[PDB]
RNA sequence: AGUAGUAACAAGA
RNA sequence: CUGCUUCUGCUAU
RNA sequence: AAUUAGCAGAAG
């Protein structure tokens, strides 16, 4: 009775060598189902308690409840401590300032440089933005331009001046504003009816109407957070609450990500903004230098580490600090705005989501209770948990559904200074000199920490006094997923060292399915997708084959594009049958038009026409590459459209997302007249897709202008007649 | 400053270290040998070493799916014409009389002169797939005034013992069969050197691993969620029988149509992505549930009939179960073969390994051997005690089971079992290199894992495989004191 | 058609809420209100994709004359949707009506796709006009480098060929006309001819551009062929145990194939210089290595230029040496001097200290640049004298920077006041000579003001010129701007006729660099050619298969079987000064694990390679000791005697051995009683084990506590971590 | 019922 | 009600 | 020796 046990692997191989087979990326992600109001409230309870001990007051612009960890009392135990001392964090600072001279003022000049020529369309590059004129998420470029129509309002005209640094000067002349107007959107509950369990349909039609608040609930919306819960997260049993900032803070933010992204290009000892091969080649050059760097006959050990709550337990007030100490010598302007972010961090709101749904079993009914109306029932209609947790908010709970959360970092927009921070706890490297040197790599909030000493008792002195040292910082090294082993196996950021980084191939696994944006892009997508890991991830050829043929298969079952010789029917395999019999070079047909797979390894960076294209039919290559093919949608000036080059299967899938209930009429008008405003500028300057445009002036008048000058020489050169030259500077004349 | 703030603190803030041995390690999950805890019963999809195929060899024609279910069930034409229930086991909460009716409403109307394989809004039928089981919403003051709404505790996933069919299923599920299922498309013809090593290595690679019943397995779960999510995006408020089916070659060359069972549909307006489609799976088998009672508390298992195989005759078992799914596992059963890359791969390293040393390819000299290698034998599993070495091709057919029951079996636990043993498998590997491993919070390191141990099979089964392998491992330390002194 | 978009903008005006947004909007804030978006994009488009094929209308259609060719039904299917929908919202079709298209379809001409796909189809023409090789099964060391992905033809810097490509497509709205107008106004007009009448989107014109323009460099892991003909078939060029032989298609340039040259001619004459008469050896390796295509005669007959080993395996060949050198874009000829590379702290004009390299002695060269000529004399760091010629002045400024930095003079490192990059981004090793190259173009007004002025000579045909490049009265110091055969050696010097050398096997380069194309050398055993670690893992192999037979003959002979041909391989990347200590120590410690009974097979794996060089020993006959063996490149390359390494471990329970990674089993070939052995008798030379750990006889002793000690006189040694044993001499 | 899993779906975002 | 950063890949909707 | 965005995947 042989039984298979398939741990077993493990004692011919070793576990770096064999650890794709513990990485279960063939199964399904951990999502979440319902409200995120359990994960966003036991994240506040659990950034108060590591800083509870600290100076806790009342803040007199808001009202909140405002706790100071910084300078607290040192820590008495194991336990996480927000309470880091500013002079340990000065003087970690001036030891990476004496070690490598030169390099703040360098960085505050680069980040200068860069902040006086940064438009602000650089506040388009984000996914979802809290927007406080709807206390939503809207895109990023939605929310900036609704604050900008907003801001012209109330006389904050400086979004026309072009740069970033007015439009900054515009969101802190907001703040000391005793009204704000702006544009809010509200709904018509209309009542319609169905046939259903409760009889009748609620449809909602949103429409945009003109609101005013005041000051303080202003000043309470732009520093409030958006806080979700975060999907398919593999590697955690339970799931985490993350936070979005507004647009009042994300451009103040930039600069200071900024500065000290251009503090960690510079440092020997990080692990970012490097990234790829560039990162496997610096950490395992670092790795050889400090591995030539023991004594003669000492012991070199290797902590792996990691910190156990990051974002709970670092402080702004630190933050502001280190900027106060960064930019020791650029002009007041700029301290000021370098200083205006960290600011704006300590006196964040958290918004504690949606709420918690109360049911009753017998009567089969449910509802909503939101987060204003939290505390409106008694805490024994209430879990165990949710009561708990509910008596412990109680003090920090403000009474329109928010929180005050002044200690950690909670949106955790501060990856590249916290890095600073910990190559800074990272560069001090001795404590009372005593007999031993630490050295080590830092991604974000993971380290990697090398002790050479004379034996390893030393080494674990080390460790126990850079453990100390972190603690003195609000850095709280994780004893439960830390461990430490001599030197030459370790793991860093998912990355296994042993003796040389291993091929890990099950992370970049989920990668290889049907990227789905139509058929040409995902076939061009998988095989270089198949090509890339055999280059720098350890797929073999056997296995690329094999790639291939699965890819091809997936590809064929998701598109519905089998094979014209086989016999699966389906609404498209009637017509690829046909063209099978019809065509007589058969091998030039694409695997989307029922067609053989020609590719193989040595062809995977030439695409699908281009492999086919001296096989292929010149009836069916001049069907399928058409230039006025209707799948593809041309640029027309709304014949005289231009040629769309590439083939049928570029076809575009517009995804019409339309709520259920939700009469869509204006929210689709207003976005139209915006395409239409954007179609016609694009009729006119024809270079707008290819170079951002540069102007401070109307579009209106540019358009004019660029039509006059066009008629003008459209005159003059024969191409219009005269009386078509009178009709255009009639009509140029009355706009 | 930082010498000065690192005097007045007290020294009980330090980092602790401990030197880690190896009777320091204590096996992991201990409640899982608990006897006073229920077997984890089984909770898949689908029948996966249990299964039962109807073949129906077919004469090349991939017509339709409801034409193949009514061709094969006219092949076996008894098991059709069965009107009686023979009740073997039943479900707690279940009814025995209306999965009956369902079961008999599935066979008449895969069988009609029809074209479509719709149901009817019966009352079994609404009683199976689940209708008007949703809660109403009311007004938010309405619920505020009412005392009687509560908000529910939520349901803790129960705790279970290590369930002996888990071993079962992982030394079935690695075995050869006489059938293939994969429908591996062809490839561009081979030009370069590489092309040609490749293709000599995947003939071996694929001989192995298309001819095992993890394959046959895997092409089931695929095709039955690839032919569910087209009926649930058509038919979203229909409740439409699809049948579970395969299809198959064997050696011979000579292709059947394996049928697994029926399925009903239920109404399935996925509008969210974690939005649940109910799913009402008659499934054929031959496994009698009283052989081992505790793995199916989900089903209700009828008999139906016998079956001559051979000059042998066996009975034919009915196993009826509600069930549901959403989108995203959906996606993922449709995205399945990727279990093969994450299992070849791993041995094809070690092949190309091979390679580096002797100089040729050595893929012919791993699987099966040649003039100047001996076959490469792997430690692959115990029997009575002791440990037995098994082929290549069996560790490759072993990687991919583990990677197919990673898909099967997995959820949250899972993920969290497997990066919290990870961290404690490179300290293993660390005492096996003698580098001399310290740890400084090890009790909280095995507290990590231990909470990730509830009901799921897979992780119950792989935290007793990793008591089992831990104390192979302590076992063989014990020549490493000789070494020296 | 500017009057139907001056149409357009007067029925545009007449709406009230486009009017505002027109009249409001800044031309900066047009990217602003061009993304607007009200509903969030899906998360997920591998489910929305697998979702939305089943249904019955996923497309979109474009409204015109063509959408209607298409059939409302075809045999029951229908193919597009109802036009009873149209009104506000679209025309949606299904999949059948692509594949309809495909087969049934109105034909139209297909040019425009091979225009603009121009570069794919040059990509399948270098793959199809292209012989493979062979495959062969080994180890590869790969390096990660930046390289170029693709072969372009005129590489432009991004913002350079942006304008250039607004100078193409856009001319009338391209903005400020810069340099890159005018050096580059030959391809503009050029390209403006050939797209003259096109009706593409100009979108799509601008994106074939950029891609037949624009570079594109990224780290990848390379191993012996780094040009963008050979990265561009990267995955089935090697992987990490297997090298497939590759001849693309296509033409290549002289750059590559010069300095692929440079580096097959450095690689043999490193592995020769070991030998027994180097030279037969040298011209061995030299007449089957092949550089792609071609042999090493043929590319060192047609090719002017080379370094030291070009010049000596040329010598070595029978032809004529050309000693030219290079510094970017100065070419020099060596008139006569003779200067020898050692490393220098050097402070720079900012204040930072670089390990430069500075030569010796004194030298003169004909100089060169662009089409200026020059006679340059300088010293060690010192220029002194600097005649050129009268040509453009641009090329006589970039003539007299290049012979200011080539110098080495200490003007020209106390000039550089500025950021100065003498490291990647990825922490690796930049040329300092080439940085200050580099930086020494654009910026050289202050190396101008820091070389200082002085006057005029005054001679016939003698006059200095100024910063304004023209024939003033005060120049710069050193520069005047006048209006005017050998043998080879065994050890691979270049002797003349009289006797007085120019180059030797001492003057060749150590940068172990990476070829431009592949180098092939059509020889047994062509792995003694590569890098250390393949060398390491290629010796251990040989040791490991013939282990029987070095076994037995060493345990019967004595000298006859510590000098084989594998381990000539294995000496040339030990460092030539701890060669001999290196093999003292081992062929003591080998000799002690044979005269006394005491045998372990792993430490004679790990030291038999080092017993190849004639031992050097201390001055009283008796061996050096060490911890460890180093060996060349890198930080992780050294055997650790006691431990293991990156390079060597032993598994005693499972009797493994792990060379470079891969894993070979010792369980075999073995002494079954060797577990109960120690392993301090196979650890020092002459020092034995004798009893336990004591500490009647003090601490740990270290190697020079250890070299100092008497014949008798006991000490504690530390093998590995947790076993301290007794040691005697 | 059921999927599941610290909270939801089992039709009306 | 799917946040921030880095790297890679594809495309110019 | 050196070389403008959108979306997806992984990691933190
Ligand atoms: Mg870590």
């Amino acid at each position: 009775g042989m039984n298979i046990n398939p741990y077993f692997l493990f004692i011919d191989v070793p576990i770096q060598a064999a650890i794709s087979t513990t990485f279960p990326y063939t199964g399904v992600p951990p999502y979440s189902h319902g409200t995120g109001t359990g994960y966003t409230i036991d994240t506040v309870i659990r950034t108060h308690e590591y800083s509870n001990k600290g100076k806790q007051y009342i803040s007199d612009v808001t009202g909140c409840t405002m706790v100071d960890p910084t300078n607290g009392p040192l820590p008495e135990d194991n336990e996480p401590s927000a309470y880091a001392q500013l002079d340990c964090v000065l003087e970690a600072l001036d030891r990476m300032d004496e070690e490598h001279p030169g390099l703040f003022q360098a960085a505050s000049q680069n980040a200068m440089e860069t902040l006086m020529v940064t438009t602000v369309d650089k506040l388009t590059q984000g996914r979802q933005t809290f927007d406080w004129t709807v206390c939503r998420n809207q895109p990023a470029a939605t929310a900036l331009n609704t604050t900008i129509t907003s801001f012209r309002l109330n006389d904050l005209n400086g979004a026309d001046k072009g740069g970033l640094i007015p439009f900054c000067q515009d969101i802190i002349d907001s703040l000391d504003r005793p009204e704000m107007t702006f544009f809010s959107v509200k709904n018509i509950k209309k009542k319609l009816p169905a046939k259903n369990r409760k009889g009748f349909l609620i449809k909602r039609i949103p429409m945009k109407v003109k609101d005013k608040i005041t000051k303080v609930e202003y000043i309470k919306r732009a520093l409030s957070l958006n806080t979700m819960t975060k999907d398919a997260e593999r590697g955690k049993l339970k799931r985490r609450a993350i936070a979005t900032a507004g647009i009042q803070i994300r451009g103040f933010v930039l600069v200071v990500e900024n500065l000290a992204k251009n503090i960690c290009e510079n440092l020997e000892q990080s692990g970012l903004p490097v990234g790829g091969n560039e990162k496997k080649a610096k950490l395992s050059n670092a790795v050889a230098k400090m591995l030539s760097n023991c004594p003669p006959g000492g012991i070199s050990m290797t902590v792996t580490g990691d910190n156990t709550k990051w974002n709970e337990c670092l402080n702004p007030r630190i933050f502001l600090a280190m900027t106060e100490r960064i930019t020791r010598d650029s002009p007041i302007w700029f301290r000021d705005f370098c200083s205006i972010a960290p600011v704006l961090f300590s006196n964040k709101i958290a918004r504690l989501g949606k709420g918690f749904m109360i049911t009753s079993k017998t009567k089969r009914l449910k509802a909503q209770i939101p987060c204003p109306d939290l505390f409106s029932i008694p805490l024994e209609r209430y879990n165990e948990e949710t009561r708990a947790k509910l008596k412990k908010l109680k003090p920090f709970f403000n009474e329109e559904g928010t929180a005050s959360l002044s200690p950690g970092m909670m949106m955790g927009m501060f990856n590249m200074l916290s890095t600073v921070l910990g190559v800074a706890a990272l560069g001090i490297k001795n404590i009372g000199n005593k007999e031993y040197l630490w050295d080590g790599l830092q991604s974000s909030d993971d380290f990697a920490l090398f002790v050479n000493a004379k034996d390893e008792e030393t080494c674990m002195e080390g460790i126990n006094d850079f453990y100390r040292t972190c603690k003195l910082l609000g850095i709280n090294m994780s004893k439960k997923k830390s461990y430490c082993n001599e030197t030459g196996m370790f793991e860093f950021t998912s990355m296994f060292y042993r003796d040389g980084f291993v091929s890990n191939f099950a992370m970049e696994l989920p990668s290889f399915g049907v990227a789905g944006v139509n058929e040409s892009a995902d076939m061009a997508i998988g095989m270089t997708i198949i090509k890339n890991n055999m280059i720098n991830n350890g797929m073999g050829p056997a296995t690329a084959q094999t790639a291939i043929q699965l890819f091809i298969a997936d590809y064929r079952y998701t598109y519905k594009c089998h094979r014209g010789d086989s016999k699966v029917e389906g609404k498209r395999m009637k017509i690829i049958k046909e063209l099978w019999e019809n065509t007589k070079g058969r091998d030039g047909l694409l695997v989307a038009d029922g067609g053989p797979n020609i590719y193989n390894l040595r062809n995977l960076h030439i695409p699908e026409i281009v492999l086919k294209y001296n096989l292929m039919d010149p009836e069916y290559k001049g069907r399928l590459l058409h230039p006025q093919n209707p799948f593809v949608g041309h640029l027309s000036i709304e014949k005289m459209d231009y040629d769309a080059v590439s083939g049928t299967h570029s076809w575009r899938t517009k995804r019409n997302r339309s709520i259920l209930n939700t009469d869509q009429r204006n929210m689709i008008l207003e976005e139209q007249c915006y395409a239409k405003c954007c179609n016609l500028f694009e009729a006119c300057f024809n270079s707008a897709s290819y170079r951002k445009p540069v102007g401070q002036h109307s579009m209106l008048e540019a358009m004019a202008h660029r039509l006059r000058m066009d008629a003008r020489l459209d005159y003059e050169s024969g191409r219009m007649s005269k009386d078509d030259f009178e009709k255009a500077m009639a009509h140029l004349g009355e706009i | 400053a930082i010498e000065r703030n690192l005097a007045r603190m007290s020294p009980l803030v330090s980092v602790t270290p401990k030197k880690l041995t190896w009777e320091d390690l204590r096996p992991i999950g201990p409640h899982i040998y608990n006897h006073e805890l229920p077997e984890v019963p089984y909770n898949a999809f689908l029948l996966m070493s249990d299964e039962l195929g109807l073949a129906n060899m077919t004469e090349g024609k991939s017509k339709k799916p409801k034409t193949l279910a009514k061709e094969c069930l006219e092949k076996y034409s008894t098991l059709r014409d069965q009107t009686d229930p023979i009740l073997i086991m039943k479900s707690e909460k279940a009814n025995e009389n209306f999965l009956w009716k369902l079961w008999r409403d599935c066979v008449n109307t895969i069988s009609n002169e029809e074209m479509s394989n719709e149901l009817q809004k019966t009352n079994y039928a609404k009683w199976a797939t689940g209708d008007g089981l949703t809660y109403q919403k009311i007004m938010k003051e309405v619920a505020i005034d009412d005392e009687t709404m509560c908000q529910e505790e939520p349901k803790i996933p129960n705790k279970c013992r290590v369930a002996a069919w888990v071993q079962t299923e992982m030394n079935l599920l690695s075995t050869l069969t006489s059938k293939r299922a994969l429908d591996l498309p062809e490839i561009g013809p081979d030009v370069a050197p590489v092309e040609h090593v490749g293709s000599e290595r995947r003939k071996y690679f694929v001989n192995e691993i298309n001819y095992c019943k993890a394959s046959t397995v895997m092409m089931k779960y695929v095709l039955f969620h690839t032919s569910l999510l087209n009926e649930s995006n058509a038919s979203m408020g229909k409740y439409k029988v699809i049948p579970i089916t395969n299809r198959v070659v064997n050696e011979k060359g000579e292709s059947f149509d394996m049928l697994y069972g029926l399925a009903v549909k239920g109404q399935s307006h996925l509008r969210g992505d974690t939005d649940v489609v109910t799913v009402v799976t008659f499934e054929f088998s031959s496994t009698d549930p009283r052989v081992d009672s505790g793995k199916w508390p989900k089903y209700t298992v009828f008999r139906i009939g016998s079956l001559f195989v051979s000059g042998r005759e066996k009975s034919v078992y009915l196993y009826c179960r509600v069930n549901g799914t959403n989108k995203i596992q959906m996606k993922w059963g449709m995205e399945a073969r990727r279990c093969l890359l994450q299992s070849m791969q791993q041995m094809e390293a070690i092949v190309e390994q091979e390679s580096s040393i002797q100089g040729y390819d050595m893929t012919k000299a791993c699987f099966k051997g040649d003039r100047v290698n001996s076959p490469k034998t792997f430690s692959i599993g115990t029997q009575e005690g002791k440990l037995v070495k098994g082929s290549f091709g069996k560790a490759l057919r072993v990687i991919f089971t583990k990677c197919l029951m990673h898909y099967v079996f997995g959820n949250a636990q899972l993920e969290g079992f497997s990066a919290e043993s990870r961290r404690l498998l490179l300290l293993i590997q660390a005492l096996k290199d003698r580098k001399g491993p310290w740890v400084f919070d090890l009790e909280g390191m095995y507290s990590g894992i231990e909470e990730c141990i509830s009901n799921n099979p897979w992780v119950i089964q792989s935290a007793y495989w990793f008591n089992e392998w831990l104390g192979f491992e302590k076992e063989g330390s014990k020549v490493l004191e000789s070494v020296d002194e | 058609m500017t009057l139907a978009k001056i149409e357009l903008l007067k029925q545009l005006l007449r709406d009230n809420e486009a009017k505002t947004v027109l009249k409001q909007t800044t031309v900066d804030q047009y990217n602003i209100i061009r993304k607007f978006n009200t509903s969030r994009i899906e998360k997920n488009p591998s489910l929305r994709m697998k979702w939305a094929m089943c249904s019955n209308f996923p497309l979109a259609l474009t409204k015109g004359d063509m959408a209607n060719r298409i059939p409302l039904e075809y045999k029951g299917i229908q193919l597009k949707t109802n036009a009873e929908d149209i009104g506000t919202k679209g025309q949606m079709c299904s999949i059948a009506a692509v594949t309809w298209w495909n087969t049934y379809g109105p034909i139209g001409d297909t040019e425009g796709f091979e225009r603009v796909y121009e570069s794919f189809f040059l990509r399948k023409m270098r793959l199809d006009n292209a012989t493979w090789g062979r495959i062969t099964f080994g180890p590869v060391e790969r390096v990660r480098k930046r390289v170029l992905l693709n072969p372009l033809t005129k590489e432009m810097p991004p913002d350079e060929a942006s304008n250039v490509i607004m100078e193409i497509l856009f001319p009338k709205e391209a903005g400020i006309p810069r340099e890159s107008t005018w050096i580059h106004r030959e391809l503009i007009k050029e390209k403006r001819e050939k797209l003259k009448g096109t009706m593409i989107t100009p979108i799509v014109l601008a994106y074939m551009l950029e891609r037949e323009l624009v570079a594109r460099r990224r780290f990848l892991p390379v191993a012996g062929a780094t040009s963008a003909e050979f990265i561009e078939m990267l995955h089935c060029l090697q992987g990490e145990n297997w090298r497939q032989i590759y001849h693309p298609g296509g033409n290549k340039l002289t750059e590559s194939r010069s300095q692929s040259m440079i580096v097959a001619c450095r690689k043999i004459i490193r592995r020769s210089i070991v030998a027994s008469n180097p030279l037969e050896l040298a011209v061995e390796i030299a007449n089957k290595t092949v550089i792609d295509t071609e042999p090493l005669k043929s590319c060192l007959a047609a090719i002017d230029g080379g370094d030291v080993a070009c010049d000596i395996i040329r010598a070595a060949l029978g032809l004529k040496i050309r000693q030219r050198q290079r510094f970017g874009r100065l070419e020099l000829k060596r008139i006569s001097g003779r200067g020898f590379k050692n490393d220098e702290e050097i402070l720079i004009g900012n204040g930072t200290i670089q390990k430069i390299g500075i030569w010796d002695g004194e030298e003169e060269f004909h100089v060169r640049c662009g089409e200026c000529r020059g006679i340059l004399k300088k010293s060690k760091m010192k220029l002194e004298k600097l005649l050129i010629n009268s040509a453009k002045k641009e090329d006589m400024r970039d003539l007299i920077i290049l012979c200011m930095v080539f110098s080495q003079d200490t003007r020209m490192f106390q000039g550089v006041r500025g950021e100065i990059n003498f490291l990647n981004r990825a922490g690796q090793l930049l040329s300092p000579m080439y940085q200050l190259q580099r930086y020494f173009l654009n910026r050289s007004n202050d190396l101008f003001d820091q070389w200082g002025y002085e006057e005029s000579p005054k001679a016939s045909e003698l006059h200095g010129i100024n910063e304004s490049m023209n024939a003033s009265d005060y120049t710069l110091k050193g520069v005047v701007v006048t209006r005017n055969k050998v043998s080879i050696t065994k050890n691979l010097s270049l002797i003349k006729r009289t006797g007085e050398v120019i180059m030797g096997a001492n003057d060749v380069s150590e940068l172990e660099s990476q070829a431009q194309l592949m180098i092939t050398y059509d020889t047994p055993k062509m792995w003694e050619m590569g890098t250390t670690k393949e060398l390491v893992q290629n010796t251990y192999q040989w040791v490991l298969k013939n282990l029987v037979t070095l076994k037995a003959q060493f345990l019967l002979g004595k000298e006859d079987m510590f000098q084989w041909d594998a381990f000539e391989a294995f000496e040339s990347i030990i460092p030539q000064k701890m060669a001999g200590q290196y093999s003292g120590f081992a062929r003591a410690v080998l000799k002690q694990m044979r005269d006394q009974e005491v045998m372990k097979t792993d430490q004679f794996i790990k030291l038999l390679p080092f017993c190849f060089s004639p031992p050097k020993l201390r001055s009283n006959g008796e061996p050096y000791q060490f911890l460890k063996l180093v060996l060349k490149g890198g930080g992780e390359n050294f055997i650790e005697v006691r431990k293991g390494s990156p390079l060597f471990s032993y598994n005693p329970q499972t009797e493994v051995l792990t060379i470079c990674g891969r894993m070979m089993s010792l369980k075999g070939k073995i002494e079954d009683e060797e577990r109960n052995r120690s392993m301090g008798n196979a650890v020092l030379a002459g020092f034995l084990v004798s009893g336990k750990y004591d500490p009647d006889l003090g601490d740990f002793k270290t190697i020079e506590e250890l070299e100092k000690l008497k014949p008798g006189e006991k000490a504690n040694i530390l093998l590995y971590q947790g076993k301290p044993v007794k040691v005697v001499k």
